[PDB]
RNA sequence: GAAACAUCUCAGUAUCGGGAGGAACAGAAAACGCAACGUGAUGUCGUUAGUAACCGCGAGUGAACGCGAUACAGCCCAAAC
RNA sequence: ACUCGUACGGUCACUGAAUCCUGCCCAGUGCAGGUAUCUGAACACCUCGUACAAGAGGACGAAGGACCUGUCAACGGCGGG
RNA sequence: GCUUUACUGCAGGCUGUCGCUGAGGACUCUCACUCCGGGAGGAGGACACCGAUAGCCGGGCA
């Protein structure tokens, strides 16, 4: 039979429709007073979370951080530029507002270790995006066969590294053949072409 | 009155002195920031990749 | 080419900058809940260096010394009340509900409770004309018909110092002291003494400006200069 | 000049003499969806857009001539090498 | 550089911000598409090839599949119950 | 920033104490207001096209422009016969 | 370096459109949102701000 977790999944298909659209409406006041990167003791879609990693263990963090929306907030030259590198408005980033959000909680946590994030939606002018983030030092995830991966060394600020898994897909690392000819292995090792 | 030597007589003012961090007489008493080596400003020490030639 | 002196005013360095440490007092209303039973005894006549017009030292009933912004006629010892049931007398403060039409008013608020916004410079007033429930009308020293809420405080009388505009400066030295107690760069070079590289008017063998001193509202900063969004200029016609 | 609308010339087509009827051609509609229109839309960028910035030149003082000879009996058509020609009238 | 120059080129180079390791990154197909009764994670080396592709179709730019090698290693969740 | 400021303010310009004065021109250019009608992009909408899409056309029409008016202590002009 | 009705562009301003954005070719409301108020509460209000796009102006700048 259908998991409860399947009603959390099939709602958000839809995040404008149904009890969600009321809830949003009202959870999304309180949000726009709080900070950039709010600690929450319980993921807002349970499913995503569980789906992503997270267990209601000891040295697991769930955190919701708010970015703004648009393009890049560009300077103009202040010397002399051929008319192709002239522009300010046009020009977005190459990271998506996802990376941006997970670095920013990273930040507010240096001990932990970003595990994944997913969307909790937007306004206007921000969008929400709730972060898993794992202790890499609690014995409690050390001991777990499905986590304690991530408390190697070579994991340390996997996120600043694009290791993530928002990271590895912006990075253009999900087809493995056609198309992923400048991606893989790394964007740097081909000549930053991706 | 001149810019050259008349204007050097008033030079009596003590900027750059002998830094806590690097020992290097660029520590500027007034702004308290290393021009040497970046005391004062970061936690991280001053280098930059202009310091020598590109490919090396 | 160089960016323009009004350019160089936004930076909000030293130069351009109000002497805010040597000014006394932010002239705003007193905060009262209900009940107008707030009063109190003027104790020392101020000179502003804000506004060059007086301002006047009050002592209320509840021990609070504040400077507030002086009526004509107002002195040491006269009592002066604010609040919603206060009197209709020279230097008081009370909602233009409460204060009848034909009256001259000063410190007029935008919002009620901002602490008063409109007509502050020396010797000008506010006339308070039409009430209704909804909204009075006010009559702004500019004479623009300002609709305004009822319960927008504002103090009764014209502003004190009347009739400062009438003595010319006579020397420029006159002119350097009061600039000094502002916010503005004194002296004035005109754009058409300049080189061209520092003003739209700079340039040319001879003083005139490059092209027609009327510049569209549309026009951005640095070019936005001379006659901004003229309706008509000069004198006749 | 004066030209006749029909006239008995060579068909190619038919491989002999029959009787044309001669047509300015007509400029035929774009359909925006040739390699050069895709190529417009994906290298205009910012700034210039190198040949896609270049405006349309000038004129000739007097044009060639531009016609269609229509076949009488087959019904189809052919192009001929054009003549400058300030004007270009048809006799009937 | 294009014998000017704007797209293009120099070049994702110089330089800048952030970060890991002894190596990094990648990695067990929603792949390939010598179309097959075929291959079988990923790097890398040789080649494929200055080929396909791009380009004021100018100057210039420029892969991949495959193949020969090197080394080889495959697995864990979420959910169902 | 102006601004502990509020039109007797302060911003942007021109002229340059006082005294006597400061003529005529709004066609061009600038600014500003108006505007029946004309022109005026994209989204949505309608027609055609395409099992879809590209695309073609239409309807509506903002600012702007046309047009009209105001303005020279606004750029300036004040001749030939 | 500087100028402009040189070429080409880039900021910026104005304006339409989409999102935020809600209830009953002009209108009412309040619940988002904005501002004022210490607070109670008041003003405004699906506009404005902001994000995106389109047209116009655009030697301010390259
Ligand atoms: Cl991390
Ligand atoms: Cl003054
Ligand atoms: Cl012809
Ligand atoms: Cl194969
Ligand atoms: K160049
Ligand atoms: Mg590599
Ligand atoms: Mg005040
Ligand atoms: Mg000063
Ligand atoms: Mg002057
Ligand atoms: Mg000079
Ligand atoms: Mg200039
Ligand atoms: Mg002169
Ligand atoms: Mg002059
Ligand atoms: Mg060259
Ligand atoms: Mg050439
Ligand atoms: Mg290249
Ligand atoms: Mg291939
Ligand atoms: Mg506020
Ligand atoms: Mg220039
Ligand atoms: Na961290
Ligand atoms: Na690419
Ligand atoms: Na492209
Ligand atoms: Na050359
Ligand atoms: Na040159
Ligand atoms: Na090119
Ligand atoms: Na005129
Ligand atoms: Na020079
Ligand atoms: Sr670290
Ligand atoms: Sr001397
Ligand atoms: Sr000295
Ligand atoms: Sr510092
Ligand atoms: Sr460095
Ligand atoms: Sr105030
Ligand atoms: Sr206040
Ligand atoms: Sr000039
Ligand atoms: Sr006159
Ligand atoms: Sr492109
Ligand atoms: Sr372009
Ligand atoms: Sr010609
Ligand atoms: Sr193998
Ligand atoms: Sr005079
Ligand atoms: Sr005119």
């Amino acid at each position: 039979a259908r998991s409860a977790y399947s009603y959390i999944r099939d709602a958000w298909k839809n995040p404008g429709d149904g009890q969600l659209a009321e809830l949003q409406w009202q959870r999304q006041q309180e949000w726009r007073n709080e900070g950039a990167v709010e600690r929450i003791e319980r993921p807002t879609r349970l499913d995503k979370a569980r789906s992503q990693g997270y267990k209601a263990k000891q040295g697991v963090i769930v955190a919701r951080v708010s970015v703004r929306k648009g393009s890049a907030r560009k300077r103009r030259h202040k010397a002399g530029r051929r008319s192709k590198r002239q522009g300010v408005t046009r020009i977005t980033r190459r990271k998506d507002i996802q990376r941006v959000a997970e670095e920013r909680a990273s930040r507010t946590f240096p001990n932990l270790r970003v595990l994944n994030s997913y969307s909790v939606g937007q306004d206007g002018r921000q969008k929400w995006h709730e972060v898993i983030l794992i202790d890499p030092n609690h014995p409690a995830i050390q001991n777990d066969d499905d986590l304690s991966w991530i408390c190697a060394d070579d994991q340390a600020d996997r996120v600043f590294r694009g290791l993530t898994g928002a990271g590895r897909r912006n990075r253009g690392l999900s087809g493995k053949g056609k198309g992923s000819e400048k991606t893989r292995p790394s964007l740097r090792s081909n000549g930053g072409k991706g | 009155t001149g810019a050259g030597t008349p204007s050097q007589g008033k030079k009596n003012t003590t900027t750059h002195t002998k830094c806590r961090r690097c020992g290097e007489k660029s520590y500027h008493t007034k702004k308290k920031v290393c021009s040497s080596c970046g005391f004062g400003k970061s936690a991280k020490r001053r280098d930059y990749e202009w310091q020598s030639k590109a490919g090396e | 080419g160089r960016r323009i002196q009004g350019q160089r005013r936004g930076r909000g360095t030293s130069t351009f900058r109000a002497p805010s440490h040597r000014y006394k007092a932010d002239l705003e209303h007193r905060k009262v809940e209900d009940g107008d039973v707030i009063a109190g005894t003027v104790v020392d006549i101020e000179h502003d260096p804000a506004r060059s017009a007086p301002v006047a030292a009050v002592e209320f009933e509840d021990g609070d010394r504040r400077l507030i912004l002086a009526p004509e006629g107002v002195g040491v010892g006269d009592e002066l009340q604010v609040g919603v049931s206060a009197e209709i007398a020279p230097g008081n403060t009370l909602p233009l509900a409460e204060i009848p039409e034909g009256v001259p008013v000063c410190n007029v608020e935008s919002s009620p409770g901002d602490g008063g916004k409109f007509a502050r410079a020396s010797g000008v007033n506010a006339q308070l004309l039409t009430h209704d429930r909804n909204v009075a009308v006010v009559k702004l020293p500019s004479g623009e018909m300002k609709r305004l809420d009822p319960q927008c405080r504002a103090t009764i009388g014209v502003v004190a110092g009347g009739g400062r505009t009438d003595k010319p400066f006579v020397k420029a030295g006159n002119k350097h002291h009061k600039m000094k107690a502002r916010g503005t760069k004194w002296p004035n070079v005109r754009g058409v003494a300049m080189n061209a590289v520092d003003h739209p008017f700079g340039g040319g063998g001879r003083q005139h400006p490059g092209k027609p001193k009327s510049i569209s509202r549309n026009a951005p900063p640095g070019r936005k200069v001379g006659d901004i969004a003229s309706k008509r200029t000069g004198r006749g016609g | 000049m004066q030209m006749p609308r029909r006239f008995n010339t060579y068909c190619p087509h038919c491989n002999e003499h029959q009787e044309h009827e001669v047509e300015k051609v007509r400029s035929g509609r774009q359909t925006g969806m040739k390699w050069i229109d895709r190529q417009r839309e994906r290298n205009s960028g910012i700034g210039n857009d190198g040949k896609f910035s270049k405006v349309p030149g000038g004129d000739k003082p007097t044009k060639k001539t531009d016609l269609k000879y229509r076949c009488g009996e087959c019904g189809k058509a052919h192009l001929r090498e054009g003549w400058r020609a300030g004007r270009l009238e048809f006799q009937e």
